């Protein structure tokens, strides 16, 4: 029960070896393309049938996918969301995907008066709130301008606009100087640790286009992305319902959430 | 031993026809309702029950013909009488000769506005009515009773045949024919056989409607009510023919402590008396046909809902109990209504109501079903007198049907009862207030469980009572719990094999052993297969020595039963039949002659080797079928592999290895406690294989 | 009986057909009909007999839905990209694509449930829109009257071919217009590797399962890219090497029909 | 696993339910003049030894339009054929159609031109209005007896007919002409005796040939006659002896689990 | 798996970037009068030896309006909190919920009852506006002095407030009736310690019960108190003494995002 500090475990190769909640994330669009209302007890007794005690699958509704993505919820146990996608909401897409299928340990920001840099892949700058504009500057070693003057805040140039999420990379080993109205929007300097599979997204319509990494080098179309065609609502929830076995074998528990990771960093 | 369990699961599962004969008894009619305007769909029948004289049933058409029907009372000779058919009056002759039953005619008009004739003659003491349509053809009673037809005629618009009554009338599906017949022929069916007992606003869809025990103690305040139904008879006012109770409703208010308590209670009563008062046979007499009264062979029951945090957990009860105190109903004076001379009034009538029962009950108001609780009422007769005087009709003892009402408006029944709900509680917080995959659980289950225990619970037998006394369960559903358990296990594979052995034996007072015998019926691997297959049915035979497969299998069903919680009480008869046949398909049987000893397996395997040193032996099919007929058979859970393998590893005695053959659980559990590994891995590996 | 097919065997250590699918399009745009004479010539060239090669004609992908009608041996299948017809390509591709068994259904009078995660029900028509209400063990539907149908929930409306799924366990209580479509319960049994399907542009939409989680892509599921017809024509038939070696030919249908009926 | 490779077989010598279809011309359902007829037989089939519901029953306008492609979707079929005195050689086609297994590969009209091999291999065209001409040709694809540019000196073979099975001389090739909007042709390989069907004949006397082969005229054990003046009669006879039916017959060898890459259909 | 907290860890006796926040009322800046004394305070801290951009400074208007959703951000937290002789109870309320780890449950008091299992389980609600109102039960879910259907004999335990803890006897079964329209409510248990934060306080007379035990209130040495009469005073002296206040603390259990307590399902 020494939680803190690791050591190593030992097993063997020979010897035979070897509840929980579930919540959804839909769009308002299959509300409105449903018309029945008593539908959340038909999904429940459904998924009593398949096994998961009643009264314990939740519900969450959301107007837009910019909208959802404003501060995003992982209190759940498996998230398993859904997603229209669209032909003119690609960017938005990936940084939702991004933002809510890796574990992001964050550090606060306060651009007025500091300055800032990065010194990693894993370093980057996320913006959420509902009127964010991004405006970036870089300087030189002598604290000189390049490409902006310093004292002013308008030759710099635009990295985001109208958008409620953002996330930006700048070359490592430089600072820069950030100017945005934190009125609407807040910023953060964010570190990408690891990869969280307690979140599971499956994508309708169109083809496979995600993103999970920032690097060219890799698009890793993992299996914690799925794409299935649809023209009824109806029978995506059926089909999310006959496999919902399969996604759970496809995830886990939450690691962090468990009491082994108690004094690492809790969940 | 523990095998037991299986021999009395076929022993006593004939009781289950007794039980069926009583589910035939319980396997149904909905209604009655107020007399509107509908469409009964096809496929549907119309039981229809007036008691009241006037236009009875009429079928509109507006482009077909008209169908009136009327009813007629006796002791009306010929004379002419007056109805309504279709809002427009009409005259029709009447001529009856039976005096006890009614008579209906039906009144067929060709057109909209065509002639009128009077055909149909139907006779009937319950007085009940069966009209159908069905496939391109109307159907109708016709013939006298008990046993009847169906007229049959065939006019266009059948599935827009819309037909609007005048009285009480059930609607049944067409399965349901045979009842029918002994719901229409065989008198008037007890209220309680219905579904909506009240007589309320009709529905075209009623329906009959990890845990922690939660327990409602509260008091009720019942006022409750009757009803009488009187309706005269022919002639100008001089005779009467029935006056009956019929159900009643009462909704009203009272304080429980600071709430405005809705009490909701609808009445019947079952089993009456129907005390007759013959007049004279002169058409101008005062004569009853029957006369109502209630005596000690006759029950009311009440059914009371309100709204309370204790009958928002009723859906499932696990205790339920009634503490009632007795109140005392008195009646009151009924004057007739005679037009010449003094009329007959009736007085006195009283009884006592004590409480000898409750379940479950439906009751409905508007469109709101209800899941009710039904108080069952025993009646007691008492001091006062009844008599019906200006006649000769005195000393006798009970309530009549004319007025119990005695003008007060309702009658108080104050008392309290105690019922256990079980609410699923996911956790010891968050409990409810207001109200497959199994097979992969199961056999993922069982891997954990012990082994010595294991033994432990295969010596001690079981019986009808310890397999579900460990297992929580539903009152309601408790009734029938052996019972369904037995009627699915008296068609199982078991049952098959056995049926067929006992034909075969009993064929056989009319091979491979020496003679020929019920049991003697890589050829030598497959005919010793077969052999321990069909010998595999001698574990019913009571003819083992020590602990057998079977004991094995029903431990570890008990132990998987007891430690599962995803089971619901219709699940247990699947997984018994399933389990208690395909548990152990690797079974072995030895058999000892001579110090000799002969062993096959069902896989394929057959050995025979000595007892003193466990040398090899030829193997010979003769004898092992001469022998094996007759003589004792022993479970071979320690087979040859196992037992050379002991021989040569470990340095045991000639007692152990002697009781081993004998499988002796004193010994076997001794090595378990040993942990020897080759008996940890043969038990593991038969633990294992169970599963479905 | 069995040469070796699941039983034990030792080892160590021309006449053919060729049909091709091809959509009323190319022909229109190329404006000819010589062109079959010009194909079969070139296929002689590469050294397959003439004559040895069908053409059949599809109208559209919704026509060529209804009931297909294999032709051949080995098969070649072609299909053009659309914005909104996603769902019928791939629920066509995986028709085509996999051997089906399936017991016709009596839909109008008695109730269904399937039986596993390898059981679908396959509809084709004219004109196909079905509607279904689940049930439970007291005979009433679950956010449904078992006696009206508007009430009920829709699956699929207007729609050539329907692939669809339930929970699978419980029974279900189904209406359609069965006067112009029809409705068969189907287990899909194994591969039928003697049919390929090619895209023609597009971005890889086609998924042959219905598992979310699993959606591979096989040796019989490619893309090429197009602007004139001919230009694909000459592809196809230049590298029918690569193609040929894909397939197996043992996959016969032992009766011209896209899925079998009741065996 | 793989099924296909037939590992030879070794046993020795020394040992001791499913759907039944039925179909009828409509002179039968109208001789019958009943409703409540099927759920008769089907309690009577009850009776024989068969689940009720699982004795299906289906109906053809006339011969004509049943010859229109005839489908099976049974594991034990009977096929009634009323005898007509004038459609001897549609009868014996129609045996010969749906007693055989028939394996077939399309075939075009205008851009090939189509031959035979062997002995087992036929032409069958099915189709609403079915007009056959044909013209042999010689190795230097000149004119024998009808020139190919030509279309109207092509000799008939079958003309109207909803069914035609014809077939040429091997080791010369053919022309064909029919109209493609209306009827069907397929080049067909006859592999073996398709055992799933039986033929019993009302009236007639044994007009059927089940191949086109002279010196043979085998009368199998399966094509079967019975005589009749009422259809009940038949039909109670045939409903009797629903166990010789059946043992006469056996399963459809190509519906087996044994169809992986065996050349099923 | 479990990061290994199984097997034992055993050694010898004898063997041989980050961030600091600062929280300050809005009135001490007010008094302070400048424009730019983050600018001095960064340059102060720089002087000490933290990196530049490691001191972040934020602001909360009121203690009544900071409880609503508290926020933690740095891995070092050291909050400067105002002392009213009137807030006693909801200091203490604050310095408990962001003093010690939690681990809560959502709670829905439209359907469901609520109880407590031992003596580690606590109620917490938050928002700009909470009114908890309690009726315990008998053994037979019978109020006990309050009407279990009437919603103005509840007795009253939280009102006008924005943070409240609650606690009742456990054993017993309670309704819930509050103002969910401005307040939500959870159920928690503690499970120990945070050493990721630290409370000093102006003013006062070092009373904070940072537990709900009545026995006793184990004082710290992550609660302290300093006299104040300028802020300016302050802000120097809680400056100068950083390395104490760092080696109090640890920064080994900072959580993922910035929330005083864990959410579940």
């Amino acid at each position: 029960q020494n939680y803190g500090i690791n050591l190593p475990i030992t097993g063997s190769m020979d010897i035979a070896y070897a509840t929980s909640t579930l919540c959804l994330y839909y769009p308002t669009e299959a509300a409105t393309e449903i018309n029945d209302n008593s539908w959340k007890d038909t999904l429940s007794q459904l998924f009593l049938t398949k096994g998961w005690p009643t009264g314990s699958v939740y519900f969450k509704e959301y107007t837009n996918i910019a909208s959802f993505s404003v501060d995003p919820q992982l209190y759940c146990d498996y998230n398993v969301v859904l997603m229209k996608y669209d032909a003119t909401l690609q960017l938005d897409m990936s940084e939702l995907a991004d933002l809510i299928l890796n574990e992001w340990l964050c550090n606060p920001m306060d651009i007025t008066l500091y300055y800032y840099q990065q010194t990693d892949e894993a370093n980057k700058w996320i913006s959420m709130g509902s009127s964010c504009t991004i405006k970036v500057c870089p300087l030189n070693t002598q604290t000189l301008g390049i490409g902006c003057l310093t004292t002013d805040a308008t030759t710099f140039e635009e990295v985001a606009t109208a958008e409620k999420l953002v996330i930006t990379d700048v070359v490592d080993g430089v600072n820069h100087k950030l100017d945005v109205t934190t009125a609407t929007c807040t910023i953060r300097n964010c570190k990408k640790l690891g990869p969280r599979e307690n979140v599971a997204v499956i994508q309708v319509g169109g083809s496979d286009i995600l993103d999970i990494t920032a690097d060219p080098t890799t698009a890793p179309q993992t299996e914690r992305m799925m794409r299935i065609n649809w023209k009824k609502w109806w029978q995506v929830f059926y089909t999310v319902v006959d496999y919902v076995d399969q996604i759970i074998q496809v995830m886990s528990k939450r690691s962090r959430s468990l009491n082994s990771a108690a004094f690492y960093y809790r969940v | 031993m523990a095998s037991l369990i299986y021999r009395q699961l076929l022993t006593n599962s004939y009781t289950v026809d007794l039980s069926d004969e009583i589910q035939e008894i319980g396997s149904l009619l909905d209604g009655p309702y107020q007399p509107t305007t509908f469409n009964p769909p096809v496929d549907y029948w119309m039981l229809l029950a007036p008691t009241t004289p006037g236009v009875i049933v009429e079928g509109t058409n507006n482009t077909d013909r008209w169908l009136a029907t009327i009813l007629i009372e006796p002791n009306v000779q010929s004379e002419n009488r007056t109805y309504t058919i279709f809002g427009i009056q009409e005259q029709l002759t009447v001529s009856n000769t039976s005096q006890d039953q009614w008579k209906f005619i039906d009144v067929v008009k060709t057109t909209a506005n065509g002639s009128i004739g009077q055909y149909g003659p139907l006779l009937s003491s319950p007085k009940l009515y069966a009209v159908m349509k069905h496939n391109e053809k109307l159907y109708t009673y016709e013939g006298q009773t008990p046993n009847a037809t169906t007229a049959h005629y065939s006019t266009t618009n059948y599935d827009s045949v819309n037909m609007t009554a005048f009285c009480d009338f059930y609607i049944i599906p067409r399965s349901e024919e045979s009842k029918c017949t002994e719901y229409i022929n065989n008198g008037l069916p007890p209220i309680q056989n219905t579904r909506n007992v009240v007589p309320l606003s009709l529905t075209a869809r009623d329906v009959i409607h990890l845990w922690k025990e939660m327990q409602y103690n509260r008091d009720i305040t019942i006022r409750f009510k009757f009803a009488n139904t009187i309706i005269k008879s022919g002639g100008l006012g001089y005779k009467w023919s029935e006056i009956s109770f019929k159900p009643a409703n009462y909704q009203y208010t009272y304080t429980r402590d600071g709430e405005e308590v809705t009490a909701h209670t609808t009445c019947s009563v079952n089993g009456m008396n129907d005390f007759s008062f013959n007049g004279g046979y002169l058409p101008t007499d005062f004569v009853v046909s029957k006369f109502e009264v209630i005596k000690e062979n006759s029950y009311v029951y009440i059914d009371y809902w309100d709204d309370s945090q204790a009958f928002r957990n009723v859906v499932y009860v696990r205790s339920l109990a009634a503490n009632l105190n007795s109140v005392m109903c008195t009646g009151g004076s009924y004057n007739f209504s005679l037009p010449v001379g003094q009329w007959p009034v009736l007085t006195g009538g009283a009884v006592s109501l004590h409480s000898a029962g409750v379940t479950l009950s439906t009751q409905f108001t508007d469109f709101v079903s209800l899941n009710s609780l039904r108080f069952r009422f025993r009646l007691a007769v008492e001091e006062p007198h009844f008599k019906l005087t200006r006649t000769r009709l005195d000393r006798l003892y009970g309530l009549p049907a004319a007025d119990p009402n005695n003008g007060k408006e309702y009658y108080e029944i104050a008392g309290r009862f105690s019922l256990i709900s079980l609410v699923p509680s996911n956790d010891d917080y968050q409990t409810p207030i207001a109200n497959g995959e199994l097979r992969e659980e199961f056999n993922a289950l069982s891997q954990e469980i012990a082994m010595s225990q294991l033994i432990d619970l295969a010596l001690l037998p079981l019986d009808m009572f310890s397999m579900f006394s460990g297992i929580k369960s539903t009152i309601d559903a408790a009734k029938s719990m052996a019972t369904n358990v037995m009627k699915k296990f008296k068609k199982s594979g078991l049952a098959n094999s056995v049926s067929t052995l006992t034909d075969s034996l009993s064929d056989a007072a009319s091979s491979i052993g020496s003679s020929a015998s019920a049991w003697t019926d890589s050829s030598v691997s497959t005919q010793t297969s077969t052999i321990s297959r069909r010998l595999r049915l001698k574990e019913m035979a009571t003819q083992t020595e020590g602990m057998n497969f079977d004991d094995i299998s029903a431990a570890v069903l008990k132990t998987k039963i007891d430690k599962s919680t995803q089971i619901s009480p219709n699940t247990i008869p699947d997984i018994v039949t399933e389990a208690s046949e395909k548990f152990i398909p690797n079974r072995a049987y030895r058999v000892i002659n001579n110090d000799d000893v002969f062993e096959a397996g069902i896989d394929g395997k057959f050995f025979a080797y000595k007892v003193d040193t466990f040398e090899e032996i030829p193997f010979d099919v003769q004898k092992f079928a001469d022998l094996v007929t007759d003589s004792p058979v022993i479970s071979a859970i320690i087979d040859f592999k196992t037992l050379k393998n002991l021989n040569d590893n470990y340095g045991i005695s000639r007692q152990q290895a002697f009781n081993l053959l004998r499988s002796d659980p004193r010994v076997l559990r001794e090595f378990i406690n040993q942990d020897n590994p080759i008996i940890r891995n043969r038990i593991e590996q038969l633990i294992m294989q169970c599963r479905l």
